[PDB]
């Protein structure tokens, strides 16, 4: 019904609320380690098109400032085609962005979520993710989980170990009930630093349409895109919904 | 100084002012894993109710008026006393108030001392904890609030078009029901406001148009908003609760 | 030495002469007080057995005149008076079997504590506090109104009735300069030495002279305007960041023996705690009031949201998970 469709679309006008208050996790600095920057105007976007409900995911590319290899600056966030579920997201695979303009030097980073639950580790859905995108092509690749709840928002950053890439194929399975042998020392902390001093921009897919969720049978996980620049619609985009009459 | 009790008061025929001065130092906040805080302060506000017509003077406070400034707090208490008392005098005589209730106590010294041109204002301390600083999660206030490049006064009736149907006492009760609740939970307290979407605010309104017996139900969403909230910071059964007063929570 | 006689006492009565006090029974053999130091100024006060809400006095200088009391049953009040027939007066004061009922002011011979919390005290400063013309004497109680707390009323008054202090309110258009609101309120410099020292007091001593006759009324009687009085001419001078040097540097000692010499049981009804907290811990002379500060700390140790902070509108919070 058109009605049930329009108070969840209503609900999510309020998500930008929760960035009152941002928390992210932190520790002592390590010099050895890298540090990932994430400019606030891609946060406060990636919020704006989320869900109150629903996992939202994207992927995150960027470089090494010039003095500092160390220092990984997010420049780029890319929506590509999911599907999202309470508790997990079915993202499509990492996406050929090359053939674009202006990504000369850009580097392949990792990939950024909300979710609904607040954990101190990648939970055992996001080391499947993680380990299916992540596990042949690029191992350092983080994961960047947003806790999104009414009042705040709070970031974390994790490295995935190599005994989680295993585990994470071994149960590549999508029930994921089981979750024999999940442990929470599958991830590592990765440091983050929130910037309001650099912009980022966003590639999307070339049709507009990102979120498969009201189009599950039309959705392609295997799915070869194609990507431009622009701004990402919301998720309840009218474009979002399955076109009727 | 007001409370609960000549509360009532309020509604008789001496014009009245309430002055809240809580929006009108603001920051956010910057805090390192260190523990160092930097603050940085945005536009304020100082606003100033007539409680019985609703008419709104938002004293817009542009973060400029810091610039170079020391004791930030104890000067924007002055700088709000300036503003009442600047107020007042641009007033005709006969639409002067005769009672200026201020919010919070600190304001009292400063008031009363920019006020001494008008020994016949009584100026007064409350001992209720009015809702006020909820106003800016109103968004056509808060808005005006953060996009204002100078200092500038913006004129609201914060009752929009209730006072045809209803009276100033059920009108006050109302709006201190709404910013309570939006004080205490806002974005439920939000979703209660939007849930109906073929209603609609008016352009010159602040709050949505409903009809007299829908306003029966928000008000009473927004009455459980604020007693579960209120029994959860604190574990107690708002069913072993008796009529108590509610009312007393609802004011502070 | 003077000698201040009763007719009688038919009335039981604590009588208190100066910082001595002694009971007297109903209607048992009493004609007054004896050996009394010739000084400047003093008070003789009273508080009957019934009353529990009541103190009165008179302030007196012997120098002036020949003073007796006298119970008068219409008012329920020993009354003060004075003698002109010096025959009749010394006739009654040199009464060998009357002395007898006399009691001894008494001394600690080396005491000089009176006059410490009455050095600027005179009675000619007094007698225009307390207006009654045809008496050298002067009569206060714990009730008496000020002037100030009366100014608004359009009613009638009996002068006497009134305490007359110097008008002192930090909130007024005296206090304050038009367009100098901020700064004349927390430095009250200008209230302190154009409005009150050179325009109205001339002088230091006459400053210390009602700041001292405030407090002792405050002490005997519990009267109310006198302690607000006595703290607010003590804020005005330690809230001032100007303040003639010879006037500070006698405030403390001032100070000093008015707490040294009160009691601990009215005290906490008679000592302002806001007052005495800025005066002592945050004022612009707060260091000018060693000892007064030193003795508030071992006599009275117990009696020593946020709008002062901005408003947090949210943040970014780096920390533990």
């Amino acid at each position: 019904s058109k009605n049930e469709w329009r108070k969840s679309a209503i609900a999510n006008t309020l998500l930008y609320l929760r960035l009152k208050n941002i928390y992210v996790s932190a520790d002592d600095f390590v010099e050895e380690q890298n540090v990932y920057v994430l400019p606030k105007n891609l946060l406060k976007k990636f919020i704006e098109i989320s869900d109150v409900k629903i996992q939202v995911a994207a992927f995150i590319y960027g470089m090494s400032a010039k003095d500092h290899p160390k220092v990984k600056e997010i420049k780029t966030v890319v929506l590509v085609p999911q599907l999202g579920h309470v508790g997990s997201v079915q993202i499509s695979n990492i996406p050929d962005i090359g053939d674009l303009p202006d990504t000369e030097g850009l580097e392949l980073l990792g990939w950024i979520h909300t979710q609904t639950e607040e954990l101190k580790f990648m939970a055992a859905s996001e080391v499947a993710t993680h380990s299916k995108l992540f596990a042949d092509k690029k191992r350092d690749c983080i994961d960047i989980s947003i806790f999104s709840t009414p009042g705040s928002v709070s970031l974390s950053a994790y490295n995935l170990t190599d005994e989680g890439y295993q585990w994470g194929e071994e149960n590549k399975d999508i029930m994921n009930v089981l979750s024999e042998g999940f442990e929470p020392t599958f991830s590592t902390h990765a440091q983050l630093l929130l910037s309001d001093r650099i912009t980022g921009n966003f590639i999307i897919p070339s049709g507009n349409v990102w979120n498969y969720t009201f189009m599950g049978t039309a959705f392609n996980q295997e799915g070869d895109y194609n990507f431009k620049y622009g701004i990402p619609l919301e998720f309840y985009n009218e474009m979002h919904r399955p076109v009727h009459f | 100084a007001m409370n609960s009790s000549n509360y009532a008061e309020l509604f008789n025929n001496d014009i009245k002012l309430f002055v809240d001065d809580t929006n009108v130092y603001r920051v956010t906040v910057h805090k390192t894993f260190e523990g160092n805080v930097a603050t940085k302060a945005i536009n304020g506000c100082i606003f100033t109710l007539n409680p019985k017509t609703g008419h709104l003077f938002l004293k817009i406070i542009h973060t400029s008026v810091w610039a170079g400034q020391k004791r930030l707090s104890q000067l924007a208490k002055w700088k709000t006393a300036e503003e009442v008392s600047a107020l007042v005098r641009s007033l005709p005589k006969e639409e002067q108030p005769k009672q200026i209730i201020v919010t919070r106590k600190a304001m009292l010294d400063p008031l009363e001392v920019h006020m001494l041109d008008f020994p016949n204002i009584a100026i007064r301390p409350t001992e209720l904890r009015l809702p006020f600083s909820a106003a800016m999660s109103i968004d056509k206030l808060s808005d005006v609030v953060m996009k204002a490049t100078e200092p500038q006064m913006v004129l609201f009736n914060i009752y929009d078009d209730w006072l045809d149907r209803i009276s100033s006492y059920t009108a006050f009760s109302r709006l201190t029901l709404l910013l309570r609740a939006l004080k205490t939970n806002e974005e439920s307290a939000k979703m209660i406001l939007l849930s109906d979407p073929t209603i609609t605010i008016k352009s010159y309104h602040l709050w949505p148009s409903f009809t007299d017996e829908q306003w029966i139900t928000i008000e009473s969403q927004m009455r459980d908003l604020i007693l579960t909230e209120y029994g959860r910071k604190y574990n107690v059964n708002i069913s072993a609760l008796t009529q108590t007063e509610i009312k007393d929570i609802i004011l502070g | 030495m003077n000698t201040v006689p009763f007719t009688s006492a038919p009335i039981e009565v604590t009588i208190g002469i100066d910082q001595y006090s002694f009971n007297v029974k109903e209607n048992q053999p009493f004609h007054g007080i004896k050996d009394i130091p010739i000084g400047h100024v003093h008070v003789i006060h009273f508080q009957h057995a019934d009353n529990s809400s009541m103190r009165y006095g008179y302030w007196f200088d012997c120098r002036m005149g020949n003073f007796y009391i006298q119970y008068d049953p219409k008012d329920g009040l020993y009354k003060m008076m004075e003698e002109r027939d010096g025959a009749k007066f010394e006739n009654i004061v040199h009464n060998f079997k009357e002395r007898q009922m006399m009691v001894s002011y008494p001394k600690i011979d080396e005491d000089d504590t009176w006059y410490n919390l009455t050095e600027f005290v005179q009675m000619d400063k007094i007698r225009k506090i307390v207006r009654k013309d045809e008496n050298q004497f002067s009569y206060v109680d714990s009730s008496m109104t000020t002037v100030q707390e009366n100014e608004l009323s359009s009613s009638s008054s009996d002068p006497a009735h009134s305490l007359n202090y110097t008008v002192i309110n930090f909130k007024s258009r005296e206090a304050i300069r038009p367009g100098h609101e901020m700064e004349d309120f927390l430095d009250k410099s200008y209230y302190l030495n154009t409005v009150m020292l050179q325009g109205i007091f001339k002088n230091s001593s006459n400053y210390f002279g009602e700041l001292q006759f405030a407090f002792l009324n405050a002490m005997f009687f519990g009267n109310y305007g006198s302690s607000l009085q006595w703290h607010a001419m003590i804020e005005l001078i330690c809230s001032s960041a100007t303040v003639p040097k010879h006037m500070l540097d006698k405030l403390d000692e001032i100070l000093y023996y008015q707490i040294k010499t009160l009691p601990e049981q009215y005290s906490d009804i008679l000592l302002n705690e806001r007052v005495w907290n800025i005066c002592l811990y945050s004022s612009f002379q707060k260091n000018s009031l060693h000892n007064t500060e030193k003795i508030m700390e071992n006599k009275y140790p117990e009696l020593l949201d946020d709008e002062h902070n901005p408003t947090i509108v949210g943040g970014l919070y780096y920390q533990r998970p």
